[PDB]
Formats: C-alpha cells, structure tokens, sequence
C-alpha cells in the first residue's frame, strides 16, 4: 500500500456542485476533519485499489484540477418530477452504500462528471437506486466506484471497448440485443484515456515508475511532528524559484543541490507519478482507471 | 516474399451475420482447423460474406521451426574473490581466551569486527589460537587469539544463469495478421493456447521431439550469446563442480548476497601470527563459457541461440508437420458495400516444384482504395488472395506446382469482374 | 597422512586420514591447538573409557 | 438429512443422501446465476416376500 493516506498533494478538494456542505473539513483534505467523501475510500476490505495507489488525485480532485470535465447536469436531482437523467445509469450498477447519505457520484459514459443529488432531508437506501424519507446525515457524497485521477497526455480514442460476446457491459451499449440476453453480476474493470469514453477491459496490469514532475517528490520543513511544505517552490538547475530545498541523490538529481542555504529536507515519493496500463500490448498511461462492480449483460444467441 | 500456401475456405457453420443499413457485419464463432506452412510459407484463410468482392484474409506466417527447451532447475553463479581481515588480540583481553577462540561459531560477530554492523553480504568468522609471551607481542604467557573476518565479493560486472533442460517443447513462432491490418506475433508450444483480439490460437500436433537431456546443461548470459556444457546437473553445491557457489539473482552474485548457497570448508586459511592469506581455488565460469559456446554440433541437430524469447532453442533439419486450431470467440468482421478495382501485372517467378518450400511469384498490384484481390485459375484449383492498398505494390504468395514449366493463365478479380493474366517462369528441383 | 613438527622435519604415513578416534589406532586423542596438547587442555576430543584401572 | 426431505421421517431403512451440482440462471429453472444443487434421497426397500439363509 501507500503510507500517505490522508495527505493529499496539490489542492485536495472533494466537493461537488449542489452538496457544498462539507468544505469546513474537506477543503482541503488533511489528517484532521471528517470528510464523508474520503473516509469510506480508506476502509479495509472495501476499496483496496484506492489503498494501493493513494499518492494520486481522486475523481473530484481531478475535476477541480482541470483534468476531468463535468457532465450536464453535473449533479442530477434524484427526486425531481418527470423522471431524471440519473436513473438508467444507476439501475445498471449493482453497488452498495451505507445509510444517512444524500449523494452518490460515479462515472458516466463520456468520461465527464455525472452525479446525483438528494434534496434535504432525503436519505438513500442500501443499493442507492432510489431515495427515501428520514443518526446524523452525511454532508457529502459516496464514491460508487474505485478509481483515481491522474494527469496524462496519451491519446486513446481508437482504443474502444472490444469485449467480445458481450451485449451491454456496465453502462455503455455495444449493440441492440434483440434475441437472447444473459444477465449476470460480474465485475469488470474500466479505463479512461484522453478524449475517449469509458473503455472497459478484462484484465488489469499496473505499472509504477517515476519522473521529474514535482508531484513525484515530497518535502517537509524542520521546526520546533510532521509539517508539510510546498515542494513546487524548489528552484531548478540554472533557473529560479522561491524557497530552497535539498535532499538525497533522488531529490538532488531532479532539482538543484543547495544544502547549506536550504530551508527544508526534500525526499522522494514511494513510487508514484506515472501509472501506465497494459492495453493492446503496448503501455499507455490512463486518466481515471478503476475497478467497479456493475451488472454485465452477456449474449447467448 | 513470404506468402500463403495452404489456402482453405471457411465453412458456413461458423460464418454468419446480417445487413443493418447496408453494412455487412459478419460474425465468426466456432473452431477451425488449418495446416501450418513450412519455413517461409504462410497459412492464408479467406472469408466469404454475403457477396464475392467482400473478402478479407487471415494469414499466419511461420518464422522458423525451433525446439524450445523446458527450464527446470536454474541458479545464478559467477566469479568471486576472498577478502580476509586479520586482527590478533592478546589473551584475557575482551574475547581472547583458550576456550572462546577454539570453539568459535561460524555465524556470530566478535567484538573486534563489530564496527561493521549488520549487512546482507555473505561472510564467515573463524577463530585461531596463535602464540603468547613477549616473542610475538604480548604481556602474558598465555597464547593470543586471532579473529578472522573473511567476506566474499565479486569482481566481475556480469553473471551467468546456469540451467538445464528437462524437455524439448516444439515451439513455433507464428504471427497473426488480423482482418483490419494489425499484426500480432505470438508463439505456440506443444499444445498451448494464447489470447488475441478475435479468439484463441492453439497447436494440435507437435513435430519430432528431442529426448534425453537430463545429462546436459546450458549457460545463459544477459545480453550475450548462449553456451552448452557436457556435464550432468547436480542439486547439491559441491567442490570441483560448475556451481559450487550459487545464488538466485544477478544482484545476489554481483554483490554476493547472503541468500546464496556455498560449499562448507572452501576458503583456505593460512594464519601466520599477524599475517593472513586466504586463497581459494574458485572455478572460473568464463573458461567453460568461452570453451563450449553455441553454435555447437551435437549429433544430427544443431544447438544455437534464440530468436525471440529468452531461452534455449534447437535447430532441426526436418520438415514442418503440424496442425493449427483457429478458434473464434464471437468476433465482429465488418465489410464494405462495394470493393474497389485493381489492375494486376506480372514480375518474375522464383522457386521450385514438388516440395514444402513452394515457389513465390512476383505480382504488381496497382489499385487506389483498400481491399483485397482474389485470383483463380481455369479449373478452380488454385486460389490467390493478396492485399490491395494505394499505389503500385509488389505482392505474391507461395505457389505449389508439379511442373518446372508453369504456363497457366490466371483470372484475378478485385471487385467482382475478372481479367486475364498469364504467368511464366522456370522452376528447379527441391528435395 | 602428513605430520608437521614445529622446528624439525616433516613426515608421511601410508594410511588414509583418520576420521574416528577409536581405541587401538593412531589418532585416538586429538586437540585443537599446540598449547591444548602440550598443556593437556579439556577442549580436545578423546575416546571414551580409555583409562585402565586396576 | 436434506432440508427438502426432513419432513419424511427417520425410520430404520438403508437410505443415503447425495448432493449433485447442476446449472444456474433461467436456462433450466432458477432466479440466480449461481449453480444450483440437486437433493437426492434414495432408499432401499425389499422386493420378495421371502429370504434365504446363505
């Protein structure tokens, strides 16, 4: 796993439009507070994929970092009359969530940001397919998936889902099944590339490397406990900066060795920065790869 | 130059589809049997949708007919150099005693060499009782103690992975050219299966089979050639054998990690009061590696290196007698409404008659769009399919004949209509 | 088998190397060092029940 | 004793109980995709009204 569980690099914002009632403890996200849209992600035996890779951003954090766009509407009303857009994309997902929740965000088909919203004070059920009337209600959303956001520049629009023998997997529809149809509860991972859709894959192959971006390096200052410090202020080789910083061979090989005039002790992350996936034989870096639990409708005829 | 030789037509039992908005989207689901080609030839497989011009190819090229050896027992070894340290301590001083130096454990550090600390490098500690008095540098008449701290370390920059072969699996490097144009190179051994983007490939029948290889071993070098040793493998590390000091990884040999194994009582110690000399008769693996390096002539076969995956292989002198089983895991094969035209030409003819190698033909195809080009003879016994691209391209597949003077007129078709085409050439005798 | 003498010459014996200090054979009382033999130390190995009593 | 045969009885009869695994889904009569089971309760009974003392 990763030692950095509550520490979130960069902004670390976890709030959606319409449910801005937890920004006092979830903006930013630190070791203290009580964010309902982040505490359930570190639970043992629930989302191990998030516990394996925790140095990268989440879904909402990727939305606030100008990485994942927003859908229309970004937060649909799960109680409004004359139907609602967030219905067919929710009935096809077999996920569980505790009680005292009002919102439950997930991933749509265009790779944007689609979520639901429950007017106060209406809580959800065990499956979250429908809301109901009313201890304390959570002032946030519940992640229905297990994906993490990251910055990548690898195009993959032509790498559409090629799941053979499957009519409709997850939410997307490959074709119109007119004959037989086999409905079963199977788990299938997914992956989203740049300027593409929610591509589903069979097996999942991870890859951990490093680079020269400031996100792959952490640092802390020495003062009279652990105190975080902005690592982006470290000057480059022959360039400029703000506050100096030094470290070992890994941290000194990327920035400039200062030592005597440094104000903090920079270090190297525990394998983070670039996470590539093995698809079509080659290695590409996705944007929001996950491992959800939905209903797969396979063919038969 | 390589081309298809065994061209068979797929049956209608595993071929189906329907037209939706003028778009032939055929589907393939089932198993199919096809004969693998020889060295140089390919295994073509065309598909017939609802019309005649709608035809795509599925060729499988045979690179070579090697024999992969199954690896069983493997380890890592290499050269090393003993580095002994001497530190004589007087009697009744610290851990210097007549009973604490003679029965010293070979896995515990002493107070004289405790400044190094814990390390993952292999080492050993010995105790030797020297002399005492003022004749050698002491105050008491009791003999002093000699603490020996000898650790092993390597002086080379590379290592060798000595392994053996328990079975020779008939491996065939076969590539798969999909219907869209993507080419995926895989392999098939004995009766193994793989995973592609349209089904599963497997081998039904092997070919030949070298038996009796337990009394032989091979040497693999990272980034270099291979080798062979005419000596049976030993499971226990003994002295005088190629592998008295083994490990489990290259880093465990280049740095001499403590996880490796070695033979007991191997470092010869020569205590001389204050002098220490540790000389070991280590067997240099580079002498055998440079002595018996592949290629080597062994019986009728010829052992050589690999041409793809890391592992020992073998080159044979026989033919290719294998059958390929092509499956279909419900793959979607689309088609166009109408194919484009193309005018074929003639170039040359080089090959042989009555043999497994066949004979390649030179055909100049000049078209515009992307499609295929099906050709036939005068009695419906020779089918020729070639990819159709943009511009002028030279193609041609492997053809089989029983006459050195081939003067048969062909009828090629690119979109439905046929055009006359006459070929010629001179073939030679191929055994 | 060879025998080393500190200060004098060497020697050779026409027999294999003894591995068991049995009674009635050359090599029943062994030690570890020279002082363990000259001063008769208890760290050496000897055959059990070798002292005859009358 | 199976759950679908406990209402019969526990009389003194040479009987046996097995459990065969079948298929699942709506292809044969089930509302779940998991493979169903088959409860077998075969008992042995007499045939002839006389016996022989071998």
């Amino acid at each position: 796993e990763d030692p950095h569980l509550r520490n979130r690099p960069g902004k670390g914002h976890n709030y959606i439009d319409g449910m801005t009632q937890e920004d006092a403890t979830c903006k930013p996200v630190t070791y203290a507070g009580a964010c309902s849209s982040f505490d359930v992600l570190l639970e043992k035996g629930k989302f191990p994929l998030f516990q394996s890779y925790a140095h990268h951003r989440t879904l909402l954090e990727a939305v606030h970092d100008t990485i994942i766009a927003k859908a229309d509407p970004p937060s649909c009303d799960l109680q409004s009359a004359h139907g609602n857009p967030c219905m067919k994309e929710k009935l096809v997902m077999k996920t569980h969530c505790p009680n005292d929740y009002q919102s439950a965000h997930y991933l749509n088909n265009d790779g944007k940001m689609a979520s639901v919203k429950c007017p106060p004070k209406y809580e959800l059920t065990e499956d979250c397919n429908f809301c109901r009337q009313m201890a304390s209600l959570k002032k946030g959303s519940y992640p229905l998936q297990d994906l993490f956001c990251q910055s990548s520049e690898d195009d993959g629009s032509k790498l559409k889902t090629k799941m053979k023998g499957v009519c409709e997997v997850g939410v997307q529809a490959l074709k119109k099944c007119d004959g037989q149809l086999s409905t079963a509860h199977e788990v299938v991972p997914f992956a989203v590339f740049k300027n593409s859709k929610k591509v589903y894959l069979d097996k999942l192959d991870l890859k951990t490397e490093e680079n020269l971006l400031p996100d792959s390096f952490v640092c802390f200052e020495h003062k009279g406990e652990l105190k975080s410090f902005d690592i982006s202020q470290c000057p480059k080789i022959g360039g400029h900066g703000s506050k100096k910083c030094t470290g070992d061979a890994a941290f000194c090989s990327a920035y400039e060795c200062t030592a005597q005039y440094a104000n903090a002790y920079c270090s190297h992350a525990n394998g983070s920065g670039i996470v590539q996936i093995q698809v079509s034989g080659v290695w590409k870096k996705p944007l929001c790869v996950g491992y959800e639990r939905v209903v797969v409708k396979r063919e038969l005829s | 130059d390589p081309g298809c030789s065994e061209l068979i037509q797929a049956s209608s039992r595993i071929t189906t589809c329907s037209t939706e908005g003028v778009n032939t989207k055929c589907r393939l689901s089932g198993t199919a049997l096809i004969r693998a080609g020889s060295v140089g030839a390919e295994a073509c497989l065309m598909l017939k949708g609802v019309k005649e011009d709608q035809t795509k190819f599925l060729k499988i090229k045979t690179v070579s007919s090697e024999l992969s050896c199954r690896e069983g027992q493997s380890y890592w070894t290499g050269s090393f150099s003993p580095k002994c340290l001497s530190s004589r301590r007087c009697h009744l001083v610290g851990e210097c005693h007549v009973n604490r130096c003679l029965s010293w454990r070979d896995n515990e550090t002493s107070a004289e060499f405790s400044f190094v600390g814990e390390s993952t490098t292999m080492r050993e500690n010995k105790c030797f009782e020297q002399c005492g008095g003022w004749g050698c540098g002491c105050f008491n008449v009791n003999p002093s103690c000699l603490f020996v701290h000898t650790y092993l370390q390597s002086v080379r920059k590379e290592a060798l992975r000595v392994f053996n072969c328990i079975d020779w699996v008939h491996k065939l490097t076969l590539e798969i050219t999909d219907f869209d144009g993507s080419v995926s190179t895989i392999d098939l051994g004995a009766s193994s299966s793989r995973f592609t983007n349209w089904g599963s490939v497997s081998l039904s029948l092997d070919a030949e089979g070298i038996s009796g290889s337990n009394s032989f071993s091979f040497i693999e070098s990272p980034g270099k050639g291979y080798a062979i040793v005419d000596e049976p493998f030993s499971e226990i590390p003994r002295q005088g054998f190629l592998g008295e000091i083994r490990c489990n990884s290259e880093s465990s040999v280049l740095s001499a990690h403590e996880s490796c194994l070695r033979a007991p009582n191997l470092i010869s110690y020569k205590p001389m009061i204050d002098q220490l000399e540790c000389t070991t008769n280590l067997i240099d693996p580079f002498v055998v590696f440079e002595r018996g390096s592949l290629p080597q002539t062994r019986n009728d076969k010829t052992f050589a290196a690999s041409k793809g995956n890391r592992g020992v292989q073998a080159f044979s002198k026989g033919s290719v007698q294998a059958d390929l089983t092509l499956m279909f895991d419900n793959f979607e094969v689309d088609f166009v409404g109408a194919a484009v035209s193309c005018d074929a030409a003639f170039l040359n003819l080089t090959g042989c008659y009555s043999c497994n190698a066949g004979a390649r033909v030179c055909l100049s195809i000049t078209s515009t769009g992307t499609g295929s080009l099906s050709a036939h003879n005068k009695d419906g016994s020779l089918h020729i399919v070639l990819p159709s691209e943009n511009g002028t391209k030279d193609q041609c597949q492997i053809l089989h004949f029983t006459v050195p003077e081939v003067e048969e007129e062909f009828m090629y078709s690119c979109d439905g209509d046929e055009r006359p085409l006459l070929v010629k050439g001179t073939l030679i005798a191929i055994d």
